[PDB]
């Protein structure tokens, strides 16, 4: 239930940080799940995207510093960031669409530079 | 004889799901160019199976270990098998797997097969070695240490002389659909060969019937025979076995559901669509087809279920009084108020009984209200709530999302009343109309000229937040 | 049948209460009664309320027991209180419905009550 | 179950015959037998055909006995000529359904036949 991420923050410039959007419904039924994030006074930008197959896609901003990734153990999807600078401060949110999209309320990452 | 392995250690096993895998021929009859729905045990789509490695490295170093666990086994097991070397070998079915009960013995030994139903004493770690050396002649001299004894044997089998393991990457696959009924073990199978893959590949294959074994014993657990490449007395570390384990197997377990096959022109199976697995699944198999055009559709009917019975008979006395628990109010359920027998819910009434009076009836079918034989309270019952469920989808090949209207009731009792897929109720997606409540589907301001009508003046769309949108009609 | 009374805890020397007779809907009366019985000896009068207001009282519960009336819910209370190892019994509130110029009151429905220190 | 059989009678010595294994439907197989077994002696293959092209004989049925396939029709035949009395037996069509690397051949059905003058 709630879709909900346990990870967030403040951090520090080339630090690290994991998210854990874990769910109760299966992760192998979601069938695509993605995270976006949300900049402060800017519109609301992809991250990431995972689908079922396994096909795995990045925008630009995105490649080379954190990609995604889900253990088939515990049910969850995971971004875990790695070297952050201060223009990736924004609410991260994680979406999974099962015959209807289902939402978490995101949580907010503040790096300090 | 047997031989001791080191201890399994309980290692946390890695998980994969079988997208659309497992599901066999049914009956035995010819049909084709038709869509027939089964009811029967098939593996769910899109469930989760629980792969083993064959062999395990406990450490890259060479620490190799068997992972053959006993497993349980209810009303059919499918089990699928990766493999290029013949590594697995067969299977042991039974209760208690010792003296007590009687066990069924699937087993490859070397070339020839051997099936066998005997009071067998199984020890604990059942292996065939199959071990070589360049010097003198050996090319996998063998041990044999599945069990100690045999007695009376009632089925007996074997076959003709074969081939043996070798000293890449055409690895097989081999799926059985082992299942028991009526005294039977229907073992249907296929094998197919893939290439250039790591773990079990998304795919579809209609599995067709091997053999039935007349065997009639009562079954609950089964295990898996793993063919060895080594000798305990020196045991290798690397290289010993093949390629540490990658060989490898999965089980999952079947259930009783509907599934919609769709039989070709050839009387093969080619599709197939698991009616309890989304509301539009539903919404094909009530159509019968594998493609539903624009519109809403009613496919099943929801209705509240009573969460537990109560009794109320104490009049207090004459004869033997009897005593009633509690009473609860506010909450479906089933009640019996002095034999007057029913389901509903039982609200406090403000409705004055005159003092000779029982139960009342204004609507002439049914008493709307009762006496409290313990409180003179009088309660009014009113029906569990039921309605139809309507799957509003735009085109299927649009677009796989729908959404869900639940005519004519509230929701704040929808994902609790009803026990198939489940909604969990995310609090912006819940709008609630006049013509019952709406799951999946967004508010919009903006008014169009409406595509799919919902009622009471809401009409829903389809928008690229969900994709679903419902609205208030516009007139131009 | 017609209506309905039961219910009541037990109570030690010297404790309170408020008996209720239970609300049965409006009925026709004159007179609420309260009597209290104990085996081993007969039915006495102990407490009467008129539709007037007349109280009427035995002597041995003077001082400690008031009744009293309540229309909204057509209901007749009597407060016991000053409690003794004499109060140890069944009671029973009668009805006034008249019949043939007055008869068969509403006894039937009682409650048990003991006063004891144990 | 799967495949079915029939066809065969008693024969006279220097005769012919023509065996058939009634093909019961498209099945995949590589080696598809030809074998007899008379009471009192052990059931020793008598010939073997396989999916590549090679055909085996045993030493008894050299120049005698051919191993024919219709995959047409589907089914495997025998011509067996050069008729001895020896040659009496039930015979059998042993299949190569591939299991767990091999297994389940389904030579269970027979044909009988007699050599002998009378
Ligand atoms: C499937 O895997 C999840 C974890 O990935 C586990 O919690 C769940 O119990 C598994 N389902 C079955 C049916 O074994
Ligand atoms: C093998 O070892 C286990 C564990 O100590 C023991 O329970 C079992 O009896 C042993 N088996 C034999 C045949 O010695
Ligand atoms: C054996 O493997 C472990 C990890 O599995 C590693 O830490 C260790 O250094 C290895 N030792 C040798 C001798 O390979
Ligand atoms: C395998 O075991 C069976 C058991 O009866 C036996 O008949 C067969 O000859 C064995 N084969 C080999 C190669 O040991
Ligand atoms: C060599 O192989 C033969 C098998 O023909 C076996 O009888 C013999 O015992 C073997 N000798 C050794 C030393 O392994
Ligand atoms: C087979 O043997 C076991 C004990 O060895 C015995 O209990 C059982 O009755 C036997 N089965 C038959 C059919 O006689
Ligand atoms: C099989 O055995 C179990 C106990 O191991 C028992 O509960 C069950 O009823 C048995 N099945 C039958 C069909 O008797
Ligand atoms: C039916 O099967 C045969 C053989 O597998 C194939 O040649 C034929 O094309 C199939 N039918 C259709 C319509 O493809
Ligand atoms: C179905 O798909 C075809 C092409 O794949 C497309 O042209 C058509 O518009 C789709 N159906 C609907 C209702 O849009
Ligand atoms: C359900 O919705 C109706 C709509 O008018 C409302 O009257 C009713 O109070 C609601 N029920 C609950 C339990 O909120
Ligand atoms: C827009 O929709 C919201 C609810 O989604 C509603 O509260 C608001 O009144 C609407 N605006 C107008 C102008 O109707």
């Amino acid at each position: 239930v709630q879709l909900q991420e346990s990870g967030g923050g403040l951090v520090q410039a080339g630090g690290s940080l994991r998210l854990s959007c874990a769910a109760s419904e299966s992760i192998f039924r979601m069938e695509l799940m993605e995270w976006y994030h949300q900049a402060p006074g800017k519109q609301r930008e992809l991250v990431a995207t995972i689908n079922r197959c396994g096909s795995t896609n990045y925008s630009d901003s995105v490649k080379g510093r954190f990609i995604i990734s889900s253990d088939n153990a515990k049910n969850s999807v995971y971004l875990q960031m790695n070297s952050l600078k201060d223009e990736d401060t924004a609410v991260y949110s994680c979406h999974a669409r099962t015959w209807t999209s289902y939402w978490g309320r995101g949580t907010q990452v503040t790096v300090s530079s | 004889q047997c031989v001791n392995l080191t201890t399994r250690t309980q290692l946390p096993p890695a998980y994969t799901n079988s997208f659309t895998r497992g599901v066999y021929y049914p009956d035995k009859v010819f049909r084709s160019s038709v869509l027939h729905s089964t009811q029967d045990l098939f593996l769910p789509f899109f469930s989760n199976v629980t792969w083993f490695h064959a062999i395990h490295v406990s450490g890259t170093n060479g620490t190799k270990r068997f992972d053959n666990p006993v497993l349980p086994f209810n009303d059919g097991v499918y089990f699928a098998s990766t493999e290029k070397s013949n590594i697995i070998r067969g299977w042991i079915f039974g209760t208690t797997l010792d003296s007590k009960t009687q066990s069924l013995l699937i087993v490859n030994n070397a070339t020839n097969v051997v099936i066998k139903v005997c009071e067998f004493q199984f020890c604990n770690d059942p292996f065939l070695g199959v071990y070589y050396h360049k010097n003198n002649k050996s090319w996998m001299e063998s041990e044999f240490r599945v069990y100690s004894s045999a007695n009376n044997c009632t089925f007996e089998y074997v076959s003709q002389p074969f081939l043996m393991d070798l000293e890449g990457n055409f690895k097989n696959l081999r799926e059985f659909v082992f299942k028991n009924i009526d005294g039977y073990f229907k073992i249907y199978s296929k094998h197919t060969p893939i290439n250039l893959v790591r773990d079990l590949p998304q795919g579809f294959s209609a599995l067709e019937p091997l053999v039935d074994l007349p065997i009639g014993i009562n079954i609950t657990r089964f295990q898996t025979l793993l063919a060895l490449h080594r000798s305990y007395l020196t045991p290798g570390d690397s290289s010993s076995g093949w390629t540490a384990g990658a060989a490898a197997y999965y089980v999952g377990y079947l259930q009783p559901r509907t599934f919609l096959l769709k039989y070709n022109e050839n009387g093969t199976i080619t599709d197939a669509v698991d009616c309890a697995l989304d509301p539009l699944s539903e919404t094909k198999c009530t159509l019968k087809s594998f493609t539903v055009e624009k519109g809403i559709y009613q496919t099943s009917n929801f209705r509240v279920q009573p969460t537990e019975s109560i009794v109320r008979f104490p009049n207090i006395t004459v004869c033997g009084p009897k005593k009633s628990t509690n009473l609860v109010k506010n909450k479906c359920v089933n009640f019996n108020f002095n034999g007057l027998t029913g389901t509903g819910v039982l609200t406090e009434s403000n409705k004055k009984f005159l003092p000779f009076q029982q139960f009342g009836r204004d609507i002439a079918d049914t008493t709307d209200a009762v006496r409290d034989p313990q409180t003179l309270e009088i309660l009014d019952i009113t029906p569990c709530s039921f309605g139809g469920v309507s799957v509003i989808t735009p085109g299927t090949n649009t677009s796989n999302q729908v959404a869900v209207l639940y005519q004519g009731v509230n929701c704040t009792e929808v994902p609790v009343a009803i026990h198939t897929w489940r909604v969990y109720s995310t609090g912006s997606n819940v709008f609630q109309t006049r013509a019952g409540c709406l799951i999946g589907a967004e508010h919009v301001n903006n008014s169009y000229e409406c595509d799919i009508p919902i009622g009471a003046g809401i009409c829903a769309s389809y928008q690229t937040s969900q994709s679903i949108i419902a609205y208030t009609m516009s007139l131009g | 049948v017609q209506l309905q009374e039961s219910g009541g805890g037990l109570v030690q020397p010297g404790g309170s209460l408020r008996l209720s007779c239970v609300a049965s809907g409006s009925v026709t009366f004159n007179s609420m009664g309260w009597y209290r019985q104990a085996p081993g000896k007969q039915r006495e009068l102990v407490a009467q309320i008129t539709a007037g207001g007349d109280t009427h009282y035995a002597d041995s519960v003077k001082g400690r027991f008031t009744i009293s009336e309540h229309r909204g819910k057509n209901a007749v209370y009597l407060e016991m209180h000053s409690l003794k190892p004499e109060d140890t019994a069944v009671y029973y509130c009668h009805l006034q419905v008249p019949f043939l110029g007055g008869g068969y009151d509403y006894w039937g429905q009682g409650t048990q009550v003991t006063v004891s220190s144990g």
